[PDB]
RNA sequence: AAACUUUCAACAACGGAUCUCUUGGUUCUCGCAUCGAUGAAGAACGCAGCGAAAUGCGAUACGUAAUGUGAAUUGCAGAAUUCCGUGAAUCAUCGAAUCUUUGAACGCACAUUGCGCCCCUUGGUAUUCCAGGGGGCAUGCCUGUUUGAGCGUCAUUU
RNA sequence: UUGACCUCAAAUCAGGUAGGAGUACCCGCUGAACUUAAGCAUAUCAAUAAGCGGAGGAAAAGAAACCAACCGGGAUUGCCUUAGUAACGGCGAGUGAAGCGGCAAAAGCUCAAAUUUGAAAUCUGGUACCUUCGGUGCCCGAGUUGUAAUUUGGAGAGGGCAACUUUGGGGCCGUUCCUUGUCUAUGUUCCUUGGAACAGGACGUCAUAGAGGGUGAGAAUCCCGUGUGGCGAGGAGUGCGGUUCUUUGUAAAGUGCCUUCGAAGAGUCGAGUUGUUUGGGAAUGCAGCUCUAAGUGGGUGGUAAAUUCCAUCUAAAGCUAAAUAUUGGCGAGAGACCGAUAGCGAACAAGUACAGUGAUGGAAAGAUGAAAAGAACUUUGAAAAGAGAGUGAAAAAGUACGUGAAAUUGUUGAAAGGGAAGGGCAUUUGAUCAGAC
RNA sequence: GUCGAAUUUGGGUAUAGGGGCGAAAGACUAAUCGAACCAUCUAGUAGCUGGUUCCUGCCGAAGUUUCCCUCAGGAUAGCAG
RNA sequence: CGUGGAGGUCAGUGACGAAGCCUAGACCGUAAGGUCGGGUCGAACGGCCUCUAGUGCAGAUCUUGGUGGUAGUAGCAAAUAUUCAAAUGAGAACUUUGAAGACUGAAGUGGGGAAAGGUUCCACGUCAACAGCAGUUGGACGUGGGUUAGUCGAUCCUAAGAGAUGGGGAAGCUCCGUUUCAAAGGCCUGAUUUUAUGCAGGCCACCAUCGAAAGGGAAUCCGGUUAAGAUUCCGGAACCUGG
RNA sequence: CUAUCUAGCGAAACCACAGCCAAGGGAACGGGCUUGGCAGAAUCAGCGGGGAAAGAAGACCCUGUUGAGCUUGACUCUAGU
């Protein structure tokens, strides 16, 4: 069983705290009652909760930085696209199309003729 | 020797969870091979070179 | 060493030769890899027959000057000859050479009737038009040997 | 091309009482001390080690493939031949087998499998059938797992759904006149294999 | 003979798929083909088994005896059945593994995505 | 004549040859182009109810989130409602994350789990002292900015 | 006094970038010796291994300061061929190219040197907004020691005459490619053996499916798949086939004749000497020093020099796919390959256990059975175990496990034996035995 | 033998292979020294030693010529198939 | 003649027993070898015509593995030495306890440490293996417990030395060099209490850092306590540094 | 204190096959071959005549177109100067 996710992104940031120093504590007992019973494995449901109630908060602040960052550039660094390190580097589409008046002319003047050879 | 480096007893306590037969019930599992511990280290049979 | 009634021989192989060694065992996978990269462009320009109109050119060292050949390109005098202009006619499927030079009428006046054949057999279609199918050849070089 | 010489050993030379094959060094692990790069040394490199530039394919003269192509054609025709290869050829009416071209234009298997009975193709098929083997040697696991042999081989001067029909009958082929492969026609170097000509087919050998 | 490019006849990975399978991909390997009564009411051949069907025995010694499926052991390659057992000497009784190709469905275990996927094969319900 | 020695057979030993297998290797062909300061490769230490290892993972630790499939996992125990299901699985997939200590490794150090400084905040009657939490503080270099140095130097003064 | 310019600093100033790993294949740099010469020193290995720097999906090269001497060819790359040739060489050992011809692939080109001078038109960056691989408004700065426009030798530019011809971007649906999902036939009929039928026999069915794997033994028809097709889902963008909106532009390109011009690269070319390098010979390239030009000039034209001609290109500046290479990475298909001392060192918790201070060195080791059904229970023993009982088709399968050889060993049986034994011809004796009837 | 010093010794540190260090023995430089050890070149070369795997049938030698930095080797004629 | 593998064919053999292995049983061939019978075994394998090679062993002080005679043999003799009884156990020369006899003899066979080791420390259970006899015992085996600091060390300084930087070489991995042809750095007090520290000032010229658990160095003592820890816990009584 | 005998534990070197002599001949010094002498199971403690006993592909000598350390008015070079 566990905690659903899918539960913990209707609540706020504040309920999610009070979860979160909720279930601290109730792992807290489980392991004072672990050592003197042979085996418990309600341990494991508690600790996956609390990563999912942690992973559900961390995003609810990543997106609320998001909007705050959106539409300008100089996002923050771990918010950018980490394709790769040679791509990333890599030149733009727009910055790569960019053509010389010189070519330009000849682009548009003179572009490579579909033709056909049957008669 | 008695006073260490943090580094020393760091590797001798890795070293010390280590040195244990093999679990009983890993031998009871389907397809398994692995009849006893072939890592198992004693003090007095050869050194760690730490 | 030597011996026997035997001919000299050269052969070369006191380096670490048997490095540099190649054996094609693939011989037949690049001819199937050619033939499809050779109809993967003939779909892509599809219409055009995927070469240029070469022209017909008599080779140099008198060894081979009695034979002619196909050249690189169309000698600017004779894509001016047949009235064309060469930043068009290189978008017509015509090879021009920037840098031969006609020095022969009748191997000049040959490039230019080839030339002349060339534009009464293509259909060159508008930028804009309708474009119709127009049931494409593979190669200039076989439509005018 | 590595395989037994990843190694540093050396030989001890003599005074040391044992042969003067090179020998792992180091100690402690009781692989040092023994043999190496030897073909007689266990875990040495075998002798002479095969390299890929060995002559696979041969090259035949055309003449002689249009030569043996014509023979083993010509030996199609002689049903003394053909039964001593074994294909099942008794009761056949008369060699060459020639059938309507009708048989160039089936489509199912189920049709074309009945076609060849009615010629008289009933007996080498079964032959196929029941011949299902396992390889004797190692070739089992190196996929080659199954034997058995090979029956009638039809021949088109057309395709038109005949190559379809017979692809999944054991122990059938089909081939076109062009091609008339000498694999095909006299297997394991001998002569004399079963042949459905079309009517087709037959004319276009001219 | 297979046409495709894309298939191997090469017996070594044909076994070792099968031995590394994953248990996702086992599930479709334990198909059980359905009996005749079956066959004729939904119109399919075999499907993937699971654990509250009840199937026959075809083959092997435990021939005729019909039983309900107890679990679905995928890491074995098997199928348990309830009522289909061995006693050992220790007045014990331990499960007897059936191979699903050795098994005949006799009434599927109805769920919403067993419905949904009858359809998606062609089943008249 | 026994014992003993030698030879052979049967049975029993020692030993692991042969025979038959093979999720391994090897070689050839085909197709593809994709590591790293937005921190690589590698290393250390840790994480499972019961694991030493391998495999997986990082204090969210044999894993979290998302998608698909759709009932298991299994050596034992346990949990069952999650079973006509916004849902089992040591399942596949994977686009969101976490990712201890290091490492080109970057505050200064390092055979030390050593020693500072700045910014915000909290407590101890405290800008100064001590402690806690969070964010920082390497070098070369390019473009731009700002504060400057030089009788290097122009013009203007009084 | 104040404000600039030049030059040089500083900042945890704004934004970035190099490093390190991997490195089979490429571009350089450095550079051996073992060896061959029946010694050996020049020579060869070898312009190689080792060492160092630097990239990509290929790299590199690449559109002639080329090849040729022809009736001229026309970027580069790669194949076949030239050719074991011209040539080099203790002229010994040995080495060793390229032009020419056919094929794969083919694609071209652009900068410097020119006053827009009737107008810095240009470019970075900062800030606000917007339809963000970005556009517009505004503001410092770069920039006159030259940033935009214009042209590249094949040309071209400034004027004169005559007239013509030709054009851009944004949405939508398909197509192409890639990843991925799903659906799409036919016996488990009868008899026998067997633990098990997947075997044998009879009767059928499907087949664009008789590849392969699994299931208690050789399974087209039992399962997954296979074959042929159908239907979806997510991604790349103009590669193109249609639909539509904007008219870009009082712009740009091409074209005939006349005239005037036509700037084309320097511590560079080139020369001597040294060294190395080459197949390159009175010097193939490269680099070190010293000298160091030119404009009907200069480079090349494979015997040095002086004189006269002729041919072909345009260096000291630059970009560029494909054809080519590939034991590294990823994902596949295979084999007259190997089968557990073989095949990679490694089929297994193998670069592991283990050895050395260290750099490094580096194994052994797969197989019960279909299924643990892994032997309940009784009995002897301190226990390990034994003897029964039992499971299993088989304990002549008991986790020392498929089969189970030899050396070597025990027990029983037979025989011989005064310092070896073993062997050959021949036969007696004992044991055993086939044929023939 | 020497035993209050040219004494003994620990820890730190410096010196690295045609190199160190040496009251000098070619001594010591990790049981390795008249040139350490590790990997690679490297399957380094050997006119020299050793070995070189089934049967039957038929034929059947030479140690001699000349040249060679040639004398434990080759080339050459001869003998053999 | 034989072996591994490949094309052809015998619609070849086989779970009613393939292959392998053993057999002073039979048959064929001059031989290489071939064939059969019996036992064991459990899943594949041959004849013939051809193709192909990592194709035949007695030796190489051959390679790897395995095993003998030697042989129940050499041996298990340095370091003065054991004995009696009880307990435990299946079992006692060797374990425990008691008694007796001895030794180390304070530059010890005693009590602590440094380097090194790493849990060997202590308890419980326990003897298949190891303690070259034995074993009930053990530094073995299985399972656990155990190391408590302001004052003891490290942490700080510097020594011989090591080593960035600014630079200078070197094709280059890197070498020199530690104050050198550097614009090299930071402390006190003010001034405003829009207040951060701009601004009043003066002073300073050395100069990264690493390098000693035996050098230099701020400060803790006694008593008690555990199966196993204590100048560290507990009780008491102190001192030092910083604020 | 060993050796010796016993309980326990328990190796190695070496080994073509082996182990009685005389003479002969023979690779010129036999355990084996020939002619003779002889010849009786199984063995224990010693012993050092023999097994040309074992330990090492003679370190002396020689040969090899095999080296290395060292020397010098050797040959051919070279750092430095």
């Amino acid at each position: 069983a566990g905690v659903k996710a899918y539960e913990l992104r209707t609540k706020s940031k504040e309920q999610l705290a009070s979860q979160l120093v909720d279930l601290k504590k109730e792992l807290a007992e489980l392991k004072v009652q672990k050592l003197s019973r042979p085996s418990l494995p309600k341990i494991k449901t508690v600790r996956k909760s609390i990563a999912c109630v942690l992973t559900v908060i961390n995003e609810q602040q990543r997106e609320a930085v998001r909007q705050l960052y959106k539409g300008k550039k100089y996002q923050p660094k771990d918010l950018r696209a980490k394709k790769t390190r040679a791509l990333r580097r890599a030149l733009t589409k727009f910055e790569a199309s960019q053509v010389t008046e010189k070519q330009r002319k000849k682009q548009i003047a003179f572009p490579q003729r579909k033709y056909a050879i049957k008669a | 020797a008695a006073q260490k480096s943090f580094r020393i007893k760091q590797k001798m306590a890795k070293a010390k969870k280590q040195n244990r037969p093999l679990p009983q019930w890993i031998r009871l599992r389907t397809n398994n091979t692995i009849r006893y511990n072939a890592k198992r280290r004693n003090w007095r049979r050869t050194k760690m070179n730490i | 060493a030597i011996s026997k009634n035997l001919p000299i021989l050269k052969n070369h192989f006191r380096k670490h030769w048997q490095e540099r060694v190649k054996v094609h065992f693939d011989q037949a996978g690049k001819k199937v890899s050619r033939r499809n990269a050779r109809a993967t462009r003939a779909a892509k320009i599809a219409p055009r027959p995927l070469d240029l109109l070469r022209p017909v050119v008599r080779a140099p060292t008198v060894k081979y000057n009695r034979k002619v050949r196909a050249g690189r390109g169309f000698t600017l005098a004779e894509v001016k000859a047949a009235g064309l202009t060469a930043a068009y006619a290189r978008t017509i499927g015509i090879a021009v050479d920037h840098r031969r030079q006609n020095r022969n009428q009748e191997i000049f006046d040959a490039n230019v009737q080839r030339l002349k054949e060339y534009q009464s057999k293509i259909i060159v279609f508008p930028r804009n038009g309708k474009a119709p199918e127009a049931e494409q050849v593979l190669s200039a070089a076989a439509t005018f040997p | 091309e590595k395989a037994g010489h990843q190694t540093s050993a050396e030989s001890w030379g003599t005074g040391r009482a044992v042969a003067r094959i090179p020998r792992v060094g180091g100690g402690g692990t009781g692989r040092s001390g023994q043999g190496a790069f030897g073909n007689m040394c266990r875990g040495g490199r075998m002798f002479a080690p095969t390299k890929t530039w060995r002559k696979w394919n041969v090259k035949v003269n055309h003449n002689e493939k249009r030569y043996a192509t014509a023979s083993a054609i010509a030996a199609t025709a002689v049903a003394s031949l053909v039964l001593a290869r074994g294909h099942r050829v008794e009761k056949i009416p008369e060699i060459p087998l020639v059938v309507s071209t009708d048989l160039e234009s089936i489509q199912k298997t189920k049709e074309a499998v009945a076609a060849l009975k009615a010629v008289g193709a009933h007996s080498d098929l079964l032959k196929v059938l029941k011949s299902k083997k396992l390889r004797a040697g190692k070739g089992k696991y190196r996929n080659r797992r199954w034997t058995q042999r090979r029956g009638p081989l039809v021949v088109y001067a057309e395709d038109n759904g005949i190559v379809k029909a017979l692809r999944n009958v054991p122990g059938v082929e089909t081939a076109n006149v062009a091609s008339l492969n000498l694999l095909q026609l006299a297997p394991g170097a001998h002569l004399g294999r079963f042949v459905i000509w079309t009517e087709a087919a037959f004319t276009k050998l001219d | 003979a297979k046409q495709s490019l894309d298939v191997s006849s090469d017996r070594r990975k044909a076994r070792k798929a099968y031995f590394t399978a994953p248990s996702s991909q086992r599930r479709v390997l334990l198909s059980a083909p359905l009996s005749k009564e079956l066959r004729a009411q939904y119109g399919i051949k075999a499907l993937p088994i699971r654990r509250d069907d009840e199937v026959l025995v075809v083959r092997g010694s435990k021939k005729g005896q019909e039983g309900k499926i107890s679990s679905v052991y995928r890491l074995k390659f098997a199928v348990q059945v309830d009522k289909v057992t061995k006693e050992k000497v220790n007045g014990a009784s331990v499960p007897i593994n059936l191979h699903p190709s050795k098994l005949v469905i006799t009434k599927l275990h109805l769920d919403k995505d067993r419905k949904a996927l009858i359809q998606r094969k062609g089943g008249k319900l």
